[PDB]
């Protein structure tokens, strides 16, 4: 009825026009058809859409968009490390994952003292710069004709080359998440 | 006749509260009944 | 179970009235308390029974824009509807026919109040800064006064010779209509103390007190007794809200003068005890700004109308 | 004519010989013909001193009568004529609360 979203991934505007595409995608983790939500966080933003199921979202207390934790905004590793909790038991397989889901249908993150570790390692103001156009792939190759008009960032990619290959399932579960 | 009276009365049953979870209100009560918060240590969340 | 002292004859102590298709801007109880006139943004008037089914037995149409304000006429069979389509309309309630449609105003006819003792006469104040008095049987308007700022709320006094108009100009005015048979009369009384616009005006059941709701998020109570202190301001109420919606949020007195109900923009039905000037009921349940609240003529029943296309209809327990 | 306002309205008639006809109005002709339902003839007998003019005018009951205008002189009124449910619902609902 409403996305489960990082309040950074709603941008500065207290008013949000968001598109609701029911059955608009497959959860990037449970592979399930779910209701997608799409919106422009702010005027400098792009159009971000939810990436995972609503359940698969509220299991690990992560945003449906950035897959970062909901309380502190750090990847699911960094929060699981400071939470000290076991490795993910949840089945990687989708037969397994859907079986776990159809079970939990028919029948730990809210009650922790605020961990100083996570608090120490988090951003004070919101990373709105995460809600912004990708980089113009034609500006990189030098072949962009769209000029300043391009809705895509006219800068070059300045990124760790082991990064920029991140996996949804791994940023949601917490295994070899390079960030 | 003034012999002795207490303030024990007007409390008890009359103050009709709702369950700390219920998201409906079935009857129009005063603000101190229907509202007037639950209780207890903020909790951790 | 729970057996809490059923006040009214209504089937339940909280009844939601649905069937509208727009904001509900103003409502009114029949003088004999067994009818509801609900005027919606959908330029339509639903007529509900107050008992035994709550049946909307008639939908009267005929305005081309939102019916902003409705009262009943003193006998309860004729209805006065005021709208945004610049047209105030007299209807027969039992029948479903319109009686007299006067459209003399140039802009949205925000506010109206029909006189409760005397002839069939009602005031209407609209966006043209003119508050006009309208007698039933003549087809011309009987009076026309000109302020400079668009008229938001108007009421006709208990006794029937003065008119109260309040608007965006930070001061509510009382005018005398028999003192004025001319076209640029100057105002008789200047009730000041609201810090911005007035939205709703109700005449007290004795006629000595006037209730003003203001987007000063303040309810103010003034006395209209011609022998008053220098400051006619008596009472102040805090608690309700006005927001960017700037809807026509109104006032009401309980039929006994014991409570005062305001519509608010925080979706809450507010009911203060006039005496202690404090909040008796703060009823939730509305999804849109609460436009007008009406106290049932006989029982302590309160019915509210919201900008959420419904009307809650219930009784007060304490 | 305005005696269209006058059909079904009970009326009294004077004849030239001054005989009185009281009945109710049914139909009227251009020739001042009339149709009297429930008609009775009140004929004025001479007033014999010591009695009221009002208490002994000879009443005959004629029944349904029709009146030729040629001897119709005057007509007056005698008395009066003788003798969406809309798309609304109301349902019981609690008021929702935010906490
Ligand atoms: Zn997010
Ligand atoms: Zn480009």
């Amino acid at each position: 009825d409403m996305p489960i979203v990082c309040e950074t991934c709603l941008g500065p505007n207290p008013f949000v026009r968001m598109q609701r595409i029911e059955f608009g995608g497959t959860c990037h983790i449970s592979g399930r058809p779910y209701t997608v939500f799409r919106w422009r966080p702010g005027n400098d933003a792009r159009y971000k859409k939810t990436v995972i199921c609503q359940e698969v979202a509220k299991a690990k207390n992560v945003c449906q968009v950035c897959l970062l934790d909901l309380e502190y905004g750090l990847p699911v590793q960094v929060r699981d490390a400071a939470m000290g909790v076991k490795p993910d038991e949840e089945p990687q397989s989708e037969v397994g994952k859907e079986y776990k889901l159809q079970m939990e249908a028919d029948a730990s993150y809210a009650a922790g003292r605020p961990n100083e570790m996570l608090q120490k390692l988090q951003r004070s103001q919101p990373y709105y710069k995460r809600n912004q156009a990708r980089v113009c792939s034609f500006f990189a190759k030098g072949q962009c004709t769209r000029g300043a008009e391009c809705p895509y960032r006219h800068e070059l990619p300045t990124a760790d080359p082991a990064l920029a290959n991140q996996s949804y399932k791994d940023r949601y579960y917490g295994t070899n998440d390079p960030v | 006749l003034v012999l002795r009276g207490n303030e024990a009365k007007s409390l008890g049953e009359v103050r009709k509260l709702q369950d700390a979870g219920a998201r409906k209100v079935m009857y129009n009560l005063p603000v101190e009944d229907m509202h007037a918060p639950v209780l207890g240590p903020a909790h951790p969340y | 179970k729970e057996g809490i002292t059923r006040t009214s004859n209504l089937s339940a102590p909280i009844i939601q009235l649905s069937g509208h298709a727009g904001e509900v801007f103003s409502m009114r109880f029949s003088p004999d308390g067994q009818c509801i006139a609900s005027g919606s943004f959908d330029k339509t008037i639903f007529l509900w029974r107050t008992y035994d089914e709550n049946e909307n037995y008639n939908v009267i149409a005929g305005h081309r824009n939102a019916v902003l304000e409705v009262h009943w006429f003193t006998d309860g069979e004729a209805l006065l509807s005021c709208s945004a389509d610049k047209t105030a309309r007299c209807w027969d309630a039992e029948t479903g026919a319109p009686i007299k449609k006067m459209g003399e105003h140039t802009a949205v006819v925000n506010s109206c109040c029909p006189l409760r003792r005397g002839a069939k006469v009602f005031v209407t104040g609209a966006d043209d800064s003119t508050v006009k008095v309208w007698d039933m049987r003549v087809k011309k308007s009987v009076h026309t006064l000109r302020s400079e700022f668009p008229v938001c709320a108007v009421a006709f006094a208990d006794a029937g010779d003065q008119v109260y108009s309040g608007g965006v100009d930070n001061a509510i005015k009382v005018w005398d209509l028999r003192r004025g048979g001319g076209a640029d009369v100057e105002p008789s009384m200047l009730l000041k103390g609201h810090s911005d616009s007035v939205t709703g005006l109700r005449v007290s059941p004795d006629g000595g007190h006037l209730l003003s709701n203001a987007m000063d998020n303040t309810l103010r109570e003034w006395d209209v007794r011609p022998y008053a202190p220098p400051n006619r301001c008596t009472k102040v109420f805090t608690g309700h809200m006005h927001n960017f919606e700037k809807n026509l949020l109104r006032c009401d007195y309980a039929a006994d003068g014991s409570k005062v109900a305001c519509g608010s923009a925080d979706r809450m039905v507010y009911i203060w005890d006039t005496s202690t000037r404090k909040l008796l009921y703060k009823l939730p349940g509305h999804s849109g700004s609460v436009n007008e609240v009406v106290f049932h003529s006989k029982e302590p029943i309160v019915a509210s109308a919201s900008s959420d296309k419904t009307i809650f209809l219930g009784e007060l327990t304490q | 004519s305005k005696l269209l306002q006058y059909i079904n309205f009970r009326m009294r008639v004077t004849l030239v010989d001054s005989r009185q006809i009281v009945g109710r109005f049914m139909a009227f002709d251009r020739h001042m013909n009339l149709v009297l339902g429930d008609s009775e003839e009140f004929r004025r007998l001479p007033p014999k001193k010591g009695k009221s003019e009002e208490e002994r005018e000879e009443r005959r009951v004629l029944g349904l009568v029709l009146l030729r205008g040629e001897e119709i002189v005057s007509l007056t009124i005698e008395g009066p004529p003788p003798n969406p449910g809309g798309p609304g619902i109301g349902r019981a609902v609690g008021r929702g609360m935010p906490a």
